[PDB]
């Protein structure tokens, strides 16, 4: 009884996609297939920036009085960008639709970047990422992306290090700009209290006019010693499947089942066929290397030894998860734009509660030993990590002697 | 006692060859240090069946191939080859109880050597002169092992006598002076 997500596609081949609800406020974002695995290393920083720049003013609506018309009318105004996507998301009411639709349009397109600007957020960059460190586990995923995917342009960060972020330029930001903001590569997606037709009637009166035009894991690890730090975090993964590969659902179910250390996180993020798939904890010292020990018991349990009632628990787990997100509309939204970017289509949660009744013990333990038995990982820590075992322990616990 | 040995050891951790503090690169026994002692029993065990298997004589005396007759004297008495250094030791001293003595002082040396440090590093990787003091130590450690094997007649004693004496004053007296030197020449003194 959930209703369908319905998709459209204007020339440029900005598809606009749109999933109406009773609820009177709306989500309309856009959503841009360009993230820092797009980025060649002398442009690191460049959707980052253009991502502090895009609010600053455009041609049409120059500076804070652009601003001044998202507060006139109460919505909220959200940009984020990750390795592969950048999203440009607006929250509003239903009947400021068609003008948050026209203020989307400015954003990615006839925006307008001012000298003056890039030098002050420059500065905002620099002294956030000059603080940035501060956040242990963003160091301890980026130092994991980086000694995983080492050589290739998902290693990289999507801030960048800091000598791009101060030597960059109008003119590159431009080319970014001109280059990673294609028609066929951008979604418009709305969801909530609005109509396909009239949505559809504005992204062809705006937004018509866009232009229109080998990933590695490596098995590894990055260890940053400070003994400084009160507490030490340490992520520890294999390589995924990737967006289009179905047994992810299974995945998710087994991260379902694992849910010692003060914070045990798991994760399995997903980029174009590849990802990291494995656990963060962030712990005291002397408990880290029991803390190690652990998690891989129940990752070769996981292989070994499944049985249907916890594979029962996180097919509900997952089911309650995915229902409880794509909620509000926002959260929706954000999964429209995401479904057109990476899958093509939206996947509707009937799609997804047969790919998880089809799941069971059995394959549930083959996909896992097909994924994490006998891999090599990749291993970031950070902070007191002296009793973190090195590469040789770690990969020896990546199985059992006795299957 | 090698049980007491090696208890005595894990209190303090083994040493590395620059004799720096290793506190801050340890890493685990089991696959890095246990491979390798199963290699190095690997290469013992061939140079010891090697040595059983081609070569099952080449060590030891032909003489005790014959029955123990207390009849009839040897004309050559020796022990068996790692005894010999000390063997020369007690030939040179010619006093009976010298030798005696000098032969227990010679193994007993080595007790007193950690009382005789008088440098500030602890490990020879830094430490030239000691180190060209510890080759003629081996050196002569080496001659001394030969002299033991030659029968009592010039020069073999003559060597003896002073290999012996460059043996205990090399350990006992140019060390630690030599160490008192380097530690000048490093403007620490
Ligand atoms: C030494 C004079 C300077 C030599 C300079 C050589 C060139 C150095 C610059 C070019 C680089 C060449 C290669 C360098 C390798 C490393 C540096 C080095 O080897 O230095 C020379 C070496 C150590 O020199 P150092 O400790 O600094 O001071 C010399 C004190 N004589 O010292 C030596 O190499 C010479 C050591 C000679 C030892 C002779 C021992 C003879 C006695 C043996 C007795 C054995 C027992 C005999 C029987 C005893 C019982 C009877
Ligand atoms: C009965 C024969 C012996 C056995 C089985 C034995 C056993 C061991 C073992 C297992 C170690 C640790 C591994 C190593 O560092 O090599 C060791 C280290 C050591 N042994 Fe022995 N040992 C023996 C004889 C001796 C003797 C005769 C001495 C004294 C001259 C000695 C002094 C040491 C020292 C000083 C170390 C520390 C090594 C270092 O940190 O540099 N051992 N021994």
């Amino acid at each position: 009884s959930v209703p369908e997500t319905q998709v459209s596609i204007l020339d440029n081949g900005l598809r606009v996609a749109s999933e109406q609800s009773s609820h009177a406020t709306c989500t309309v974002g856009v959503w841009i297939d360009a993230g820092s695995r797009y980025e060649t290393e002398k442009n690191n920083g460049a959707g980052y920036f253009l991502e502090h720049l895009a609010f600053k003013g455009t041609k049409n609506r120059p500076g804070n009085a652009l601003e001044k018309e998202v507060e006139s009318i109460g919505a909220h105004l959200n940009a984020y960008s990750t390795r592969e996507h950048t999203a440009y998301l607006i929250k509003a009411l239903s009947k400021d639709l068609p003008k948050v639709v026209e203020l989307l349009a400015d954003i990615v397109q006839n925006s307008s970047l001012e000298d003056s600007q890039i030098e002050k957020e420059r500065d905002v960059i620099l002294r956030e990422m000059q603080e940035n460190d501060a956040s242990m586990q963003n160091v301890v995923f980026d130092y994991l992306h980086a000694t995983a995917f080492q050589g290739t342009p998902l290693a990289q960060a999507v801030e960048g290090p800091s000598e791009n972020v101060r030597r960059l330029s109008r003119t590159d930001l431009t080319d970014y700009l001109n280059r990673h903001y294609k028609a066929p590569r951008m979604v418009l997606a709305a969801a909530g209290g609005v109509e396909h037709q009239q949505l559809l009637d504005l992204a062809q009166k705006h937004l018509s006019s866009v232009s229109r035009v080998p990933c590695r894991f490596t098995g590894s690890e990055i260890r940053h010693r400070d003994d400084a730090l009160p507490l030490a975090h340490v992520a520890i993964a294999v390589e995924g499947p990737g967006w289009a590969n179905p047994d992810n659902v299974t995945l998710q179910v087994a991260n379902a089942i694992i849910g010692l250390c003060q914070s045990f996180q798991t994760f399995n993020i997903s980029y174009s066929d590849t990802g990291l798939l494995g656990a963060h904890f962030v712990c005291d010292a002397m408990s880290i290397d029991d803390m190690v020990f652990f998690l891989q018991g129940q990752w070769m349990r996981l292989c070994t030894s499944a049985t249907e009632s916890e594979v029962t628990r996180g097919k509900n787990i997952l089911r309650n998860a995915l229902v409880s997100h794509l909620d509000g509309t926002t959260p929706v939204c954000e999964d429209i734009g995401r479904s057109l970017l990476t899958y093509g289509r939206r996947i509707p949660l009937a799609e997804w509660e047969s790919r998880i009744q089809e799941v069971d013990a059995q394959m549930l333990r083959d996909i896992c030993s097909k994924y994490f038995y006998d891999q090599c990982p990749a291993v970031a820590g950070y902070g007191p990590i002296e009793q973190l075992p090195d590469y040789n322990r770690i990969r020896s616990g990546m199985f059992w002697l006795r299957f | 006692l090698a049980i007491v040995h090696l208890l005595f050891l894990h209190e303090t951790g083994s040493n590395n060859p620059t004799g720096l503090n290793s506190d801050a690169d340890k890493i685990p026994f089991h696959p890095y240090y246990t491979i390798k002692d199963i290699l190095g029993i690997l290469i013992m065990f061939l140079i010891l069946m090697t040595l059983v298997l081609f070569f099952p004589d080449m060590l030891g005396d032909p003489d005790n191939y014959m029955p123990a007759n207390p009849l009839n004297t040897p004309p050559h008495i020796k022990p068996e080859w790692y005894f010999l250094f000390a063997y020369a030791i007690l030939r040179s001293i010619p006093n009976k109880l010298g030798g005696v003595l000098a032969l227990i002082l010679s193994i007993l040396i080595l007790a007193l050597m950690p009382f005789l440090h008088t440098s500030k590093q602890r490990s020879l990787m830094f430490r030239p002169i000691t180190q060209i003091l510890y080759w003629i130590l081996v050196a002569n450690l080496l001659i001394l092992t030969w002299i033991g094997g030659q029968p009592v007649e010039h020069p073999f004693i003559i060597i003896g006598q002073l290999a012996s004496i460059s043996y205990f004053s090399i350990i006992l007296i140019l060390m630690p002076i030599s160490g008192i030197i380097e530690d000048k020449m490093l403007k620490l003194y």
